[PDB]
């Protein structure tokens, strides 16, 4: 359990984890912004019934 | 460095962080009244 | 076939060759100053450091 | 603690501060590598870098100033000595070192040609040598040689490292931010 | 039966139980909201 | 390594009675929800 | 029969098992939902009002 | 881990397994009377 | 010891995931993606 | 509160301020690009006149 | 015949048996679901009524 | 690793465990045949 | 299992496998997002019958 | 890295690997009911 | 006779024999499925209702 | 590897399992012949 | 046997070769008309595209 | 060699086990969509 | 004429003869299937009954 | 490699193994001739 | 005759032939895949009579 | 690097090469029955 920190130092793992989480969060937020259904800056105030849906 | 100065610094850092969050909360509430995004 | 064509196949063969070449050159780059020193101990990136290379000098 | 330098603070990645005088102890830009303690040899098993007085077949090309007997102006704009002999590379014919006799003589020091600049970039009157790396006082602490006719790779590194380390350690101003 | 906790951190056990309980209760409350139609029918009553 | 045999015996007591109290409370919540909207 | 647990951490076995059980119970519950159609029929009874 | 503590652990394991299996049997019995799957 | 950092790393990690789970609950109420 | 032993407060402050400045500039620039929140041009409009983005109708 | 087990860890024997048995049991359950038409027919009973 | 003495004792447990799996699976196939024969 | 961690450095294997799984997961996710049938950000609310299918021949 | 450390690590690595597969198995079953690919 | 096994590994022999039997039994079962048409015809009886 | 005494014992067990596998397979072909006989 | 090739080098080379080959085959099938399983995997064998005679 | 022969046991079993699993994968793909 | 085998590893001859016979029987079997028309004619009966 | 005695004992087994293989193949060809003769 | 291995290093030679064989196998497979008659990924289910044939002159 | 070494290598090298050729012969015969090229 805790012995993973005797193998990976806490400082390096924390910096990599923070960096990966920030990049992932920005990528997902930007992917949603580019979509029609989840461009919340633009549609945003539309109800779930009014929101765009992809073609069947 | 010393824990005496590690206690002084953490007090201002938390209060500065708290002050920054609160003014951002006020700013977001102002923008919501003007033009809500949901 | 239809989507797969010769240019694409040649491009991917070149990509594999380039990646192998980059691995070889990165191995050659680690012949001086290795292994790295860290508080946690010795460190080597990928690719690992190669074997010790010895030169040959003219006799006196 | 065999490198004579101490970390600034306890945070890792911090820079080292030299304990003594970094020019002589060989720290930072004054560091030298532990090369072989044997002279470099040409293709015919002869010393690669030798003074001209050991080989009279070498001369100075016409239209090139003879730097022997010329003053050596250091970073203080004060003469630190006079050039008296040239050390040349026999493998590839080129001036490698200048031998400088100090103002009060009593000793001779070497000066790599890479730190020598000529006035007006060598276009107008060439009446002195410019050494921007070291001060006239530190010319006396340049490491010496074991022999007066050959120089090994170990000492070759030491002389070059000593001069190159003086772009950061000649004066306190050279190791400080400009703004 | 009590020996399974031997050598373990009590705060880690309570942290992992709070994670389980909070994550599980959030899934089932969403499960239950759609089954019962809980907030929808009453929200539509007042927001008429 | 934390929580020796004596600590693990005492912790197991509070953890067991904590589970029982939580389950009993959830039993009432399910009983109240069943009379409101039974799900079967 | 009891010697299989020799040289094994009891914490690891309970972690490996209880997490095998959690994943299998989730798969079979989803399997059982589509077979019985339980949430569908009862949800539709409350969504028609 | 050792020989002697794997004898008692296996006893705790077996009783926990049967109690889990028996309680699941009651669940399947109640589900069969409600919606048999065959 | 590594035990001290493990307690803070686990509690910080599980707290982060729970707060993210609430964010997904709020987004589901606003605009479901399934 | 022990985070300042493992990290230099001087360097964390600079990293934090730099990150907040980049994030704030990016969000302001994204909103300036959007049609609904291009406040320099249409900030005087009311919420009833503010642009709302929609997808094309079926017919 | 019992001397085949000599030399190898009994954990590896059982660890490699579960992979075989779990892998095989999932293939044949999929094989049997399509052959018998279960739970296709029972699922269609509860969806239609 | 494994020795001769503990290999016969393990083999005895392995055979009875293997065998019990067979009758347990045998009833399952018998119960499945009465429900939906596959031939 | 017996001598796999003695001949291969577990720290090097840990980092190599974590980096490989991250790249593979992103590649599969991006391939599905680029497809018509599994562009779940746009059409995730469609049922299985209404989802796009490739043309048959 | 001796044989003793290679055993305690292996137990945690196998358990972590098996847990990764189980969650992936649940996710694949969840995605199959939503939109099967065969 | 028995001397053919001399100098060998019992586990290598059983590993390669199981590989032989598993690989051959796969080939002939697909061979037999297409010849008899067994799973197809019984699947059609149950998946027509 | 295995010694000559070890190989003599292995070969007898390997032969025993070979016919046991073959006899059990012979019953499988007999059962399949009555069901759907080939050629 | 494994005294002339250093099994450590072989395993890393073999894993890399298998991973590259598996990706190449999977991607070639994905680019084809008949085996673009992401889009048309729900079609039956009779419905799947076939190249012209 | 004792160490080489012990490694050969795991490598040969691993190679053969890998190929059998791949053979099962091709069997499942053949039922879904045969290529011949 | 036992002098041929002198100096060659017996496992090599048996494993090299196994490769020959296995590959030869596979080729002749496919050769024989097309000549006799088996199992084409028998498969037609069961798959078109 | 082998010795004189090793090659002599091996050769006798390899001949009866070869001869036994021909007899069973002869029966198979004889059985196949009555079913579907190829000339 | 095995003395050929005393004139060429077995380790170097067998690596070269494994590499050359792999390149040749990939080249032949890819040439067939690009052809009309043997594009087996698409037309592998066609019988020999239905397979494409080059123009006859 | 010796005369004895070539004895052990040749047996496995010849058997491996012969096995490769035989399996390629089976593959070419299989491809001929499927779609002959002459
Ligand atoms: C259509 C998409 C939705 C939406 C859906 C979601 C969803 C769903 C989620 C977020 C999440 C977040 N969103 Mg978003 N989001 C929208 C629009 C926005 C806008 C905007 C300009 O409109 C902004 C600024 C944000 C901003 C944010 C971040 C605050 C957060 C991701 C940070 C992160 O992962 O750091 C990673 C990198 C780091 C360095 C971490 C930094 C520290 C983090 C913030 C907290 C650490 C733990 C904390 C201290 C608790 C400790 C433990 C205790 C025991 C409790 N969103 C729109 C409307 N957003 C995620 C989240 O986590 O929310 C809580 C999330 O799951
Ligand atoms: C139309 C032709 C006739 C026929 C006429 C004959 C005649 C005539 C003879 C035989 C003979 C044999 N026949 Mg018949 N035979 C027919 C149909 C069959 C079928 C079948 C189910 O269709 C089978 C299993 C057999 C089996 C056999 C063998 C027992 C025997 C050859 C032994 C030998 O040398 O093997 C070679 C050894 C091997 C090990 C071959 C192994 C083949 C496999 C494919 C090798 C690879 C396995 C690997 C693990 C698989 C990997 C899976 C993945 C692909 C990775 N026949 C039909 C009805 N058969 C011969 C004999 O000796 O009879 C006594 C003979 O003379
Ligand atoms: C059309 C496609 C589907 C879909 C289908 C699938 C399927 C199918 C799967 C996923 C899986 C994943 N999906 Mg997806 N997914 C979709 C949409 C999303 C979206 C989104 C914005 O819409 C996101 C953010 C994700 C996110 C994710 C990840 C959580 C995960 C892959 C991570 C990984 O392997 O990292 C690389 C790995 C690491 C970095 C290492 C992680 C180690 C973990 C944290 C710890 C394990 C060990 C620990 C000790 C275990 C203890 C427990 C007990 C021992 C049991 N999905 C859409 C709707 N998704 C995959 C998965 O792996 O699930 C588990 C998976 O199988
Ligand atoms: C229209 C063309 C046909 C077809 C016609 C053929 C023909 C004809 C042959 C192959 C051969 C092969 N084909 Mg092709 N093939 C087709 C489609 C495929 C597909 C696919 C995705 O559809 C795949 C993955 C393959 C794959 C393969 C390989 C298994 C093999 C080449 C091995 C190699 O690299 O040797 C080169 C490798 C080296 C020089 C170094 C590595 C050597 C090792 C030992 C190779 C091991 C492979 C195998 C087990 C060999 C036996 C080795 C002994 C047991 C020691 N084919 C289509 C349907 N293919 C060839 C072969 O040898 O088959 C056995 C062959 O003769
Ligand atoms: C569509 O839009 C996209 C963009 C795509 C979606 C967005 C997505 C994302 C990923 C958003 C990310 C958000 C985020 C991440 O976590 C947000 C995180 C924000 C955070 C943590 C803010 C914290 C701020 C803290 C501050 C300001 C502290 C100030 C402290 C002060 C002033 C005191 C200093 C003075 C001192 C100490 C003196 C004492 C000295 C002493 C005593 C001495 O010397 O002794
Ligand atoms: C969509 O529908 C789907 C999801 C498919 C349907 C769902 C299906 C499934 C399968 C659901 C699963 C349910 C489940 C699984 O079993 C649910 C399992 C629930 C369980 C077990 C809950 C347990 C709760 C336990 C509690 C609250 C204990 C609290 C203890 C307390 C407070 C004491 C604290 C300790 C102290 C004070 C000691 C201090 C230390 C001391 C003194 C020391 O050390 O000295
Ligand atoms: C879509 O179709 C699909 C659905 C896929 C078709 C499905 C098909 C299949 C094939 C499904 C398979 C199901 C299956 C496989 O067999 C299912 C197998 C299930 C099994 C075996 C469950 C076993 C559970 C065991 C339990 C709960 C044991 C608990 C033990 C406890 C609590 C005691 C803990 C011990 C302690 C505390 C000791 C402390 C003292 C110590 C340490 C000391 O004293 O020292
Ligand atoms: C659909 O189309 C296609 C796919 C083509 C169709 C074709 C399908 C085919 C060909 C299928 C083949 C199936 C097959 C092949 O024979 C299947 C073979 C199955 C077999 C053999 C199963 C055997 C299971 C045995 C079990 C479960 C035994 C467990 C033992 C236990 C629990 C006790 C352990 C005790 C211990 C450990 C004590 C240690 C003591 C110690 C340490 C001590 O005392 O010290
Ligand atoms: C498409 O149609 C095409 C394909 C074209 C048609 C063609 C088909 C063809 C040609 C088929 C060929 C088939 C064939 C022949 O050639 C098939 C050959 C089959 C054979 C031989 C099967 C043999 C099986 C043997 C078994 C199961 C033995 C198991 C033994 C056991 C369990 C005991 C192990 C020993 C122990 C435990 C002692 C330890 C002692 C120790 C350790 C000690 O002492 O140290
Ligand atoms: C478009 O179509 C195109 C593509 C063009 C068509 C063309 C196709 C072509 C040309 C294909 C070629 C295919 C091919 C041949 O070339 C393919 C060759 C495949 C092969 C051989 C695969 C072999 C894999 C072996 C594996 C995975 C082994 C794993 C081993 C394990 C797990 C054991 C390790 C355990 C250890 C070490 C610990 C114990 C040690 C201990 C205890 C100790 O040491 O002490
Ligand atoms: C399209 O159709 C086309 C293709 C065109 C038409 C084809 C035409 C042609 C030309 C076909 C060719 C056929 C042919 C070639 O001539 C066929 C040749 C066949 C031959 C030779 C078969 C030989 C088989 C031999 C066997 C089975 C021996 C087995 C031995 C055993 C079991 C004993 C092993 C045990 C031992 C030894 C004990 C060890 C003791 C030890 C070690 C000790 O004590 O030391
Ligand atoms: C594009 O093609 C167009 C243009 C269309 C036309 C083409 C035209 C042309 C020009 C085709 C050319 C074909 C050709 C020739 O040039 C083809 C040449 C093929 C050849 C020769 C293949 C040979 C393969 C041999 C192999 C695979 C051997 C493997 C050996 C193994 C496995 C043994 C391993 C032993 C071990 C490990 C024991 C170690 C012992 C030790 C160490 C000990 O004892 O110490």
């Amino acid at each position: 359990m805790h012995r993973i920190w005797l193998m990976f130092d806490p400082r390096r793992v924390m910096v990599a984890m923070v960096g990966f989480l920030a990049v992932l969060a920005l990528v997902i937020h930007f992917i949603l912004l580019s979509s029609q259904r989840y461009s919340w800056i633009e549609n945003g105030t539309l109800s779930a019934a009014q929101a765009p849906v992809g073609a069947s | 460095m010393t824990e005496d100065e590690a206690r002084r610094f953490h007090g201002y850092f938390v209060t500065g962080t708290l002050g920054y969050i609160i003014v951002a909360a006020v700013a977001h509430f102002l923008a919501w009244q003007w033009r809500p995004w949901f | 076939m239809q989507y797969i064509d010769g240019a694409q196949i040649a491009l991917y063969a070149f990509w594999l060759f380039f990646f192998g070449l980059i691995i070889y050159i990165r191995r050659e780059d680690k012949r001086e100053g290795y292994p790295l020193e860290s508080p946690q101990g010795p460190r080597e990136g990928w690719p690992a450091m190669p074997e010790k290379k010895t030169y040959i000098h003219r006799p006196t | 603690s065999d490198i004579k330098a101490v970390p600034a603070d306890s945070y890792n990645g911090s820079a080292l501060i030299p304990t003594g005088d970094p020019m002589i102890d060989g720290v930072g830009p004054s560091s030298w590598a532990n090369r072989s303690d044997t002279p470099d040899m040409t293709f015919h098993n002869t010393a690669k870098i030798v003074p001209m007085r050991l080989d009279p077949t070498y001369s100075i090309a016409k239209g090139d100033p003879d730097p022997r007997g010329l003053p050596v102006v250091a970073a203080d704009k004060q003469v630190a000595g006079t050039v008296i002999e040239l050390w040349v590379n026999r493998a590839e014919p080129q001036v490698t070192y200048y031998e400088v006799q100090l103002t009060g003589s009593e000793r001779r020091v070497m000066l790599p040609a890479g730190f020598v600049q000529w006035p007006n970039f060598g276009l107008w009157g060439n009446d002195k040598l410019l050494v921007k790396a070291i001060t006239a006082a530190q010319f006396a602490n340049v490491p010496a040689l074991k022999r007066d006719d050959q120089i090994t790779l170990l000492e070759e590194d030491m002389v070059c490292a000593y001069y190159a380390g003086g772009h950061l350690y000649a004066m306190a101003e050279r190791s400080e931010p400009i703004i | 039966m009590h020996r399974i906790w031997q050598g373990m951190d009590p705060q880690i056990i309570m942290s992992g139980l709070g994670f389980f309980l909070a994550g599980l209760a959030l899934i089932i409350h969403m499960w239950a909201y759609s089954i019962t139609g809980w907030p929808k029918y009453k929200k539509a009553q007042y927001n008429a």
